[PDB]
DNA sequence: ACGTGCATAGTCATTCATGA
DNA sequence: TCATGAATGACTATGCACGT
């Protein structure tokens, strides 16, 4: 058990349970999201840290610059474990470390960055499957009369408002369809019941199988070699789509 | 180089700013209840088509619009004031409806503009009502190039209903908001008793508003500071939140609030408590743990020792805390474009003058749009009768200004009329649609009748503001939410 | 809880956002030579309407507008990007006319939207040129509510005009600005020599296009650099500013700076220089002192010691300061939604292609419009030459329907055009009208026949695109500033 | 008497200016960062320099004295003037014989000269004593003319005056760009706030005069002190003839 | 001394590629 | 290390009146 914050990072909203094995930390892009999941969490298992802006690519920087970084010690020091051979996964303060950011690329590059700040800090969070990413709605369909369904792809919009119709619903064409384009347009409630309510978030786990495969791709995209990363995207960008084909 | 004295320059630029601040800024008009940054926001959106009846627009298009055609002031504050206008722990009946992140009654600040939209609600919808039928003197904006409403229809009593706080020059607001069904009553009952002497009106007023209802429930204590707010137009009004004492399994009592009085921030106040029991002013209290969530609102679990009385500890956290907290009524409005402490009856009656202004004014706009479509239809009808003469003058005509001249003579009438005739489609010659222009004209004649009945009898007039009302009662208007007890 | 392995993750999200960065982010289009923000806020004040032929807009109401529509990001970014592009020391040809503080080549940041208007400038009209005519690709915005251009007409070289910069992901782009007279020559043969190779047309194009022409004067030294640009895509062009060293009457010799190159910051310059003085690294120097203002333009004196010549001090400024820096060119831009390094042919060709395409599409949407409404004018002449019938009809009928019905059994008539036959006005059956009508039918079909004309012979189109930016250039073109000197 | 004016111990917000002759520098106190941008730009750098004042100012009327010394804003025309305060007061190191206050034509602006002149008055008194204060009057209008120069106007009557006189005279202006409204200072360029406040053979300054002491301490501190009920009652008594004040 | 609400925005840190 | 330019906003301080 870890004492809750009522010596931590000034952003961190702190879940109130003081078992690890039980808690929940969410990683959330910017201010106004971090504000929404705060207010929507269940503050007993879900702690909150917002992250403002782009994360320091740890690959590139120089470690002294690394850890004079804000949002990086904010990290380091809420997941409660040290870094690199000072790691210490005993004394980790939660044993669930969601990462939501936006369903934009912007919050993508956001994910590449945090978890390059992870696999290269804090590996083992990643090899014990504590580390996940939330998936956030991009739809919001809005019938009349009955309550209204979150979509998390083009497809799964297209299929319930197919079901709906052929179910009798009805949409107004005027609010229709609400589509997020990030965590920031949403309020609490709609946060809870689409990322952060247990029975119904879909979450993602972080597996690592070839430790020195993912060493190189981290190294090829994230290093300061460009025209590494440059032929790589002219390579591998073609077939981007075709990846779980 | 000119010479001023620093006594001039002093005294007549410090009085422009009280005035203007006054007058133009903090303090609001007793008709709607609206200082000019609310009622710029809410025009701007209004004219803007941000209404209910579409989706909600990008809450920085209302912001730019207020600043570009109205409000010539910082961005920032006014996307504060509009936030303000759509929380619902600040508005009692909110005038505008936000979607996203708009902060909370603790410290969790709103969104930034970007990431919020906004529209009007239906109640705003109502302060707004017929704004476009001469209901309410428009001046020119801050440039010239628009006109902005001086005031605003206001078919519910805003000020009573949502409150005003405000800090000007020499002198403060502070009204707090009402029940609007209860309003409503006092409304119906000024309407009926038109002629009844303050005195009266403030006995009755008095017995119907019962006291004020904060959006953020709670309770008042007492009924001196309500009834001195009333016939004073000051008063202090003690508030308090809800406790609700539960027992544990072992044995041990917990106090839960679940309710705290009008504005006052709940982390504040849960920091207020535990940086007073820490420092040994609280004694009795064990542990403070929020169990607030977004799904069983406001929960602030007290557990007190086992040598603790429950009251005992409610009571110090009445003394030492905000969950016993007084509303310094002052009821201060802009009346005629001057500050003015107003008694309860003055407020209402005040309101009903405003209402009766519209109703009257809105007829007068009616019945002079009704004569002008009369007018020209008179002129169709007479084309009708004359049609293959008024055909075959036209088509003889080697311009249309002749042809014109011509109508004017022929059928003796107006060149207005004559206008109407000339941009007649050869649609209107089909038999059926001869006849719509003659039912027409016999539907408007109709209806200018009953207009002109409406400005000849002051009763109708005072009828229609009671019915408009209590549909918009019936429609938006909902339970009390402070509850009133004695001490 | 689904698994997902950190490469799959890695790989697909990093690509998804460097190839949103390289297409829809930081590179330019090669057509219009414009990254989205830009076309966004362009076409946001398009359709606002906030045209030279109006007053400036408030600029967050052109930020607010390209926010709402198009631009699902940031207020603040957005208003940086559209103030860069008012600013006559950024864009060698401004798009935005900013009226107020939009900042200075030095340190001095522009004013905050409050302070700020803003409206499109005539060349950024012709950017927008005709865009409702059907003339480029529209497609839905970030939420379908309305469409946007997925490129603008442009109807003067703007990639090459105004340049451009911009860091993406395993790329970055760096195209200097031009002058446009130089740039119209350059199309003009590209134009007339339509069939020519790619090997005469850029020793064609190199010829009338001398090098960039940058906003801020100054000058450039050599011509490989130049050279290199336009052949290989990438080069080195040596920048220097402008020093004019005056003797005063104490004998005491000082360089006056009037010019710096593209992209030095004035404020930065003068305090690189102190601080190399600072620390002694540029003796020689005497005294720094910043004469300049807004009525005299950069004016930075370095005066000299005594002991010391001239050109040697001027050699270590250019050596050890920004007085000469060089342009790294990268003619990177977007060609088909592909990144792609061009030769300066294929930028013009690229940039004639796409003005062909405009032209086409133009001709054939007015063509249709034109066969659309000629089409509805044969039915309007029909009516006329037998008018005496026409009404008749009508009037029998006992709906419009009817009429309509009869109308086409009349005159062998479309629906849409015995329904416009039904829409005319009593106004148009006077003589000089329905003559009006007539010589219009007459007007259209000679129009059509120049439309079925121009889409038949290429020879036109391509004289279409020269004379129309000709036309352009004769109003808008402008001296060369950048002098160019040999080694 | 001459100092030395900052060039790469003053205020950072400061553009000075780079006469050191203190008799013929001037300092321009304005209002809001844009303003002190454009006037840094459109200034003659030679003998006028820009203090932007951020904000409305501390009344030191109201505040104690500690909490007034401690203000940023405050601190930087203490220090930019370089004269002490109180009993420390030596109009010998006053850095510039001319403190301009350019504050909005706005109400906003007027409030913020009454704050800087109830700094002056009470920590400088000297200074306005000597007639080294004055006030400028900003443009209210710019007349835009389609083939004539521009004309700026700073009142309601002015430009009625020139909008006449021009039209009569065969001038002619669009019904759209027409005249120019200015709301404040932030709204203009750097040649605009020359060629209408800082050019000195165009600009229009009133130089602040004190004529009787007591009379101004007393209204000072009616006007700005902690009493309420003393502001409330002279206002309300006094603004009903402000506008017949120079009648 | 703190809350209130309408008034009077520059500063702060990263990604990313390239050349000094 | 710095500039470039579109991308990812909270914090900071006063006026003003009034009540704990
Ligand atoms: C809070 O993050 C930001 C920062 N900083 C503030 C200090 N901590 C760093 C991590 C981020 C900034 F120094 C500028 C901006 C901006 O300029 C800006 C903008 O919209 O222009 C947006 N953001 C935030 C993350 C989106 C910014
Ligand atoms: C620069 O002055 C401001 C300050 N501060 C910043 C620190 N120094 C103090 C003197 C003023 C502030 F802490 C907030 C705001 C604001 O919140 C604001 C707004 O538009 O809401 C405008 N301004 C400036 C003077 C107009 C503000
Ligand atoms: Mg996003
Ligand atoms: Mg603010
Ligand atoms: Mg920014
Ligand atoms: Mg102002």
């Amino acid at each position: 058990a870890l004492v809750r914050r009522k010596g931590l990072p000034g952003k961190l909203a702190d879940c109130r349970s003081t078992d690890p094995r039980k808690s929940e930390l969410y990683v959330v892009e910017g201010d106004s999201a971090g504000g929404s999941a705060k207010s929507g969490r269940d503050s007993m298992f879900q702690a909150i840290l917002p992250l403002r802006g782009k994360i320091i690519n740890v690959e590139k920087a120089r470690i002294d610059r690394v850890l004079k970084n804000t949002e990086v010690q904010a990290i380091i020091t809420a997941l409660g474990t040290g870094i690199h051979d000072e790691f210490d996964i005993g004394k980790l303060r939660y044993h669930k470390i969601v990462l939501m950011a936006d369903a934009d690329v912007d919050g993508q590059h956001i994910s590449t960055l945090l978890l390059t700040l992870l696999f290269r800090f804090m590996r083992p969070l990643i090899e014990n499957g504590h580390v996940f990413l939330a998936q956030p709605p991009l739809y919001k369909l809005k019938w009349q009369r009955s309550d209204p369904e979150f979509a998390y792809s083009d497809r799964e919009r297209d299929g319930l408002l197919e079901a709906g119709l052929k179910a009798g619903k009805k949409i107004n064409k005027e609010d229709g369809i609400q589509r997020y384009k990030g965590l920031g347009e949403m309020d609490a409630k709609e946060l809870w019941e689409t990322t952060m309510d247990p029975s119904v978030r879909v979450l993602r786990q972080v597996t690592l199988d070839d430790a020195a495969a993912a060493d190189e791709l981290f190294s090829i995209l994230m290093g300061e070699d460009v025209d590494a990363r440059r032929s790589f995207i002219t390579r591998n960008a073609k077939d981007v789509r075709f990846l779980d084909v | 180089i000119e010479p001023v004295d620093i006594e001039q320059e002093m005294q007549r630029s410090y009085i422009d700013y009280a005035m203007s601040v006054i007058v133009g800024r903090a303090l609001p008009e007793v008709r709607d209840g609206l200082k000019p940054v609310h009622r710029r926001v809410l025009y701007a959106m209004f004219d803007s088509g941000f209404r209910p009846d579409r989706s909600h627009a990008k809450s920085a298009r209302s912001v730019a619009e207020t600043m570009g055609n109205y409000h010539p002031h910082g961005d920032a504050s006014i996307y504060d004031s509009l936030v303000r206008m759509a929380q619902p722990w600040s508005l009692r009946y909110p005038l505008v409806d936000g979607q996203g992140n708009f902060g909370s009654p603790g410290n969790d600040p709103p969104a930034a503009m970007r990431y919020t939209e906004a529209r009007l609600t239906p109640l705003a919808m109502e302060m707004l009502r017929e704004i476009d039928e001469e209901t309410v003197d428009f001046i020119p904006n801050y440039d010239g190039r628009v006109q902005e409403p001086t005031v605003l229809p206001s078919r519910f009593p805003n000020l009573l209903a949502n409150g005003s706080g405000g800090i000007a020059v020499g002198m403060a607001t502070n009204i707090p908001p009402h029940n609007l069904r209860e309003l409503a009553d006092a409304v119906f009952w000024a309407l009926e008793n038109h002629d009844a002497d303050e005195e009266e009106t403030l006995a009755a007023v008095m017995g119907r508003v019962k006291g004020p209802d904060f959006p953020t429930a709670g309770l008042i204590v007492g009924s001196q500071g309500t009834a001195d707010a009333y016939k004073t137009g000051r008063g202090s009004i003690r508030m308090r939140g809800v406790v609700e004492v539960e027992e544990d399994s072992r044995g041990r009592t917990s106090l839960v609030i679940t309710e705290l009085p009008y504005q006052v921030n709940h982390d504040n106040f849960i920091t207020s408590i535990a940086e007073q029991v820490r420092d040994g002013k609280l004694a009795g209290i064990s542990n403070i743990e929020d169990q607030s969530s977004d799904r069983v609102g406001l929960r602030i679990v007290i557990e007190i020792k086992r040598d603790a009385v429950a009251k005992v500890v409610i009571n110090n956290l009445y003394k030492h805390t905000q969950l016993q907290t007084s509303f310094g009524a002052n009821m201060l409005a802009i009346v005629d474009g001057v500050p003015r402490t107003l008694r309860l009856d003055q407020l209402i009656r005040y309101y009903v003058d405003h209402q009766l202004d519209v109703i009257v004014r809105r007829t007068t706009y009616r019945l002079r749009k009704a004569n002008e479509r009369a007018h020209i239809l008179r002129g169709l009808v007479k084309a009708l009768d004359a049609l293959d003469e008024v055909i075959a003058l036209i088509r003889a005509s080697e311009t249309v200004d002749i042809a014109r001249a011509g109508l004017i003579e022929l059928l003796d009438i107006d060149e207005i009329q004559a206008q109407a005739i000339l941009d007649m489609q050869l649609r209107r010659l089909a038999a059926l649609e001869r006849q719509r222009i003659i039912d027409d004209l016999a539907k408007i004649e109709a209806e200018i009748a009953d207009l002109e009945d409406i400005l000849a009898k002051p009763e109708r007039q005072r009828g229609i503001v009671r019915d408009e009302l209590a549909e918009i009662v019936d429609r938006h208007g909902d339970d009390r939410r402070t509850r009133i007890i004695a001490i």
